[PDB]
């Protein structure tokens, strides 16, 4: 509202139906889950080497000075590529594209 | 020259300067000018489609990434030659992306515009027995955050609605109304005002 | 149908310890109409400065 | 409640004004012409080629919190400038008096924010720390800017009523000579002399004398204009 | 030339000095040359002269 | 119709006004001082040190056509001048309102047709 | 009779005003702004931001030798200035009329006899 200068709050909305749900707290949770899983997030790739013992769900220190990053992150995905010798770390969250 | 750097009578007025030529896009970010921009794409579309902009700029130690949280106001102004600045895009940030492009730290900002608010809202009331003019008033005032001005509405074939539009996306309902009427244009102006009026 | 709040526009919320206010939030405006239940999803988070 | 104008320009500016060394204004012809247009004693809003106050309010949006500033120019006084002693590069001479900037707004400032249902003060303000940084303050009873400024008007966002000081030049002079003079309100003075005619408030032109009170003594036996 | 407030010692004009209000403190000199320093005769004043009124004749 | 005046000077002029990039005016003191003489709101013929109007007509020949103009200075306004924003070299900012040139005739013009 | 003021400044000044070619004034904003403040027809002392004259008399002893002049500014006209025609660097055009310098005093002149 404040950003765009809208007359009234900037509602963006979905309607869901879950007919077999009888309890209101479950319906709330479904709505909350819907909001949460598409709420804005840091994601993205850091390319390194090694880290064969690293699993998703693990934590790692990452320093990238040109990017202003000096944090401890959760690993969402690891990709190992021979030939090019790359370990690609997806941090915080992974989201698809057309797939999603 | 610049003031205070020349003794009088010694130099020519406004030298070494000359008239502006070429095209310039200025990006404004919550009122601040973004200075390191090297490319701009602005797309403006009819209603089925989203209006968007992409801005490309250089960043240093992630200082510029920090300026563009989701929902940040972006404006794009255009000038060619010595023409006044024209506000061509207004929108909100949906994606900020920073990646290495062959050594360069490239920041790409993507922004959507006001047409998202007609798209991501649903009709809540039953407009059965309303005229299209009455329906537009109800829908825009109740179901959308954009401003309603009765003078921007010109229905070319006003008729009563026999369907309850009570779950449709607002955009889809409006398009159905346009189909029933004289094929009118609708949308949100830069005034933040809704319009519904004859084409061409 | 809670007496003081039905028919009212709600604009703010806060977590409390008796009378003392722990948190405060500004909400987007809504009318709490007849027969409507109102609930909170109040997230409290404990973090470091890295 | 604060608002930057992106296309506003401020002139003239030096190291001896509030700007850094790389950032002194450029020496444009139009700037010299617009600066020479000054013709007052205070801060004021300039007039067009037909004497209308520029920087008008237009499209006042009733109670809906918003108003448009039309294009124009304003003269804004600042005190405390430094100038250069003749043929020295160094800024060293502190000025004794306040001296004007021109602020040119080349386009409309559209839909300026007002606080709801109340009196709001419309201040136009310059930031003398950087070149051409200009801003508007417009809020409920909002305190005047610290920086060089002028009051463009005041707006009540309940009624939509607008009133404005500073809209043309205030002008202390010693002596003035004219063909014609035409005031809106009071033509004031410790003497009024009519050399050929006085036409009164009802539009009747007296060629001759006027008559004071207690006159009746003249109408009596042997007086001038006896009855 | 156009202003809001002209603040002067002396003002002198070779045609009309118009105003929708003219205010003369201290002196007024008319078209003949009489220098008044008090209030002036309204038209149709004569009632004042009649029994007991101000400026009786 | 023509009467080209060969000795007139006009200030201020740069490529923000209508001139080429070579043909900018010089930054003379006398120009700045004469331009500072502006006080009106429109275009006007300037007064001397007493207030008497300059650029007077003289020496009308009547049936034999011609007339003479005395020396002096006029202020003429022009619209749509470009100026240089901030610290920039480039002329980029259009002026919203009409602004004065000081036009100086240093000598009399003889026998205008 | 002469009391010389060590901190006074005069603007604008060129070859065309009388000063030598090494000694022309630098074009400060504060000078341009103060010069623009002129509005009259003749020479006069300038008024402050409130419309009150500067350069006042002060400490006017009735019977001693000395008086004080306050800070401020005045406008002084001079005739026979030369200006640069067109884009010629040469000062070649005599002005038809008289034009103001600004005289600026940054301090009170103390004890003028
Ligand atoms: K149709
Ligand atoms: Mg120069
Ligand atoms: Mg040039
Ligand atoms: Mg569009
Ligand atoms: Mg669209
Ligand atoms: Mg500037
Ligand atoms: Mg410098
Ligand atoms: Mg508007
Ligand atoms: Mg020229
Ligand atoms: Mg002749
Ligand atoms: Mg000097
Ligand atoms: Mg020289
Ligand atoms: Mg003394």
């Amino acid at each position: 509202q404040d950003s765009l200068g809208l007359p009234s709050p900037g509602t963006q909305r979905k309607e869901l139906q879950r007919p077999l749900v009888t309890d209101i707290s479950d319906a709330e949770d479904i709505g909350r889950k819907y909001l949460a899983f598409r709420n804005s997030t840091l994601s993205g790739t850091v390319t390194t080497y090694g880290l064969y013992d690293a699993e998703p769900g693990d934590t790692i220190d990452i320093t990238i000075d040109p990017r202003g990053i000096d944090e401890e992150f959760v690993i969402a995905a690891i990709e190992y590529r021979w030939g090019v010798d790359e370990t690609i770390l997806t941090v915080v969250e992974k989201r698809g594209d057309v797939d999603d | 020259p610049q003031l205070g750097d020349s003794k009088l009578g010694e130099s020519q007025l406004g030298s070494p300067g000359t008239l502006k030529q070429g095209v310039e896009w200025t990006v404004v970010v919550d009122g601040e000018e973004q200075n390191n921009v090297w490319d701009v794409q602005v797309v403006d579309t009819a209603n089925p489609f989203g209006d968007y902009a992409v801005f490309k700029m250089d960043d240093r130690g992630g200082q510029a990434f920090e300026a563009y949280p989701r929902g940040t106001r972006v404006e794009a102004y255009v000038s060619e030659g010595t023409e006044p600045l024209d506000n061509r895009f207004t929108g909100y940030v949906v994606e900020r992306r920073e990646n290495e492009q062959q050594g360069a730290d490239v920041l790409e900002v993507e922004a959507y515009s006001f047409d998202q608010f007609l798209r991501r809202n649903t009709v809540t009331n039953d407009q059965t027995g309303n005229t299209i003019s009455q329906a537009l008033a109800d829908i825009i005032q109740t179901d959308t955050p954009v401003r309603f001005n009765a003078a921007n509405i010109t229905v070319g074939d006003d008729q009563e609605l026999t369907r309850s539009y009570q779950g449709d996306p607002v955009e889809n309902a409006l398009r159905d109304f346009a189909f029933k009427s004289t094929n009118e244009d609708f949308g949100v102006g830069d005034d933040l005002e809704f319009f519904f009026q004859p084409r061409e | 149908n809670t007496s003081g709040i039905v028919g009212q526009t709600v604009r703010e919320a806060g977590l409390k310890s008796g009378s003392t206010l722990l948190t405060r939030h500004i909400l987007a405006e809504f009318l709490l109409d007849t027969d409507q239940r109102l609930a909170s999803s109040e997230s409290t988070r404990f973090t470091s400065d890295n | 409640a604060d608002t930057t104008i992106i296309d506003a320009v401020v002139f003239p500016q030096d190291d001896g004004t509030g700007v850094s060394n790389g950032d002194e204004d450029y020496d444009s012809a139009g700037y010299l012409a617009s600066l020479a247009r000054y013709a007052g004693d205070g801060s004021y809003v300039g007039g067009d080629s037909t004497g209308s106050p520029t920087l008008q309010f237009a499209n006042i949006d009733t109670a809906n919190e918003e108003v448009d500033i039309q294009p124009g120019h304003a003269f804004i006084l600042e005190s405390g400038h430094i100038v250069q002693s003749g043929s020295q590069k160094t800024y060293d001479t502190n000025l004794p008096d306040s001296v004007p900037y021109v602020v040119i707004l080349p386009s409309s400032v559209t839909n300026v924010p007002l606080d709801t249902d109340v009196d709001n003060d419309v201040w136009l303000a310059v930031d003398p720390t950087s070149n051409d940084s200009v801003y508007i303050r417009s809020g409920n009873g909002l305190s005047a800017p610290s920086d060089p400024s002028v009051k463009l008007g005041t707006v009540n966002s309940s009624t939509g009523s607008t009133t404005r000081p500073n809209d043309l030049a205030d002008h202390s002079v010693d002596a003035l000579n004219a063909t014609t003079i035409d005031a809106s309100d009071t033509v004031t003075g410790d003497t009024v002399d009519a050399t050929t005619t006085l036409t009164d408030a009802a539009g009747v032109s007296h060629t001759g004398e006027l008559e004071d009170i207690n006159h009746g003594s003249k109408h009596e036996d042997g007086g001038s204009d006896e009855i």
